[PDB]
């Protein structure tokens, strides 16, 4: 995890959750 | 006239007396839930 970030995951954490995307 | 969504509902009119545009928002809505105990335990609910 990183403690810098507003939700403490890892480097490569963030990596996979930036590359998968009525009424 | 009239604009249309995807379902082909109502997505926003123009006013027939006065030639400006409404956007139509359904009134708000969901579903509603009930938070209980077990009846053998409480009769108090909570609502979500
Ligand atoms: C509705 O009435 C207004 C006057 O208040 C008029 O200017 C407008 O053209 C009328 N609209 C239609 C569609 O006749
Ligand atoms: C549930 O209520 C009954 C009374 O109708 C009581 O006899 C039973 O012991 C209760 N069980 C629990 C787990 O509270």
């Amino acid at each position: 995890p990183d403690p810098s970030k507003p939700s403490k995951r890892s480097f490569i954490e963030d990596l996979l959750f930036n590359k998968v995307t009525k009424f | 006239q009239f604009g249309r969504d995807i379902a082909d509902t109502t997505d926003a009119v123009r006013d027939p007396q006065t030639l400006e545009i409404l956007d139509i928002t359904p009134c708000s809505f969901g579903g509603v839930s009930v938070i209980t105990p077990g009846t053998n335990t409480s009769n108090q609910v909570a609502v979500l």
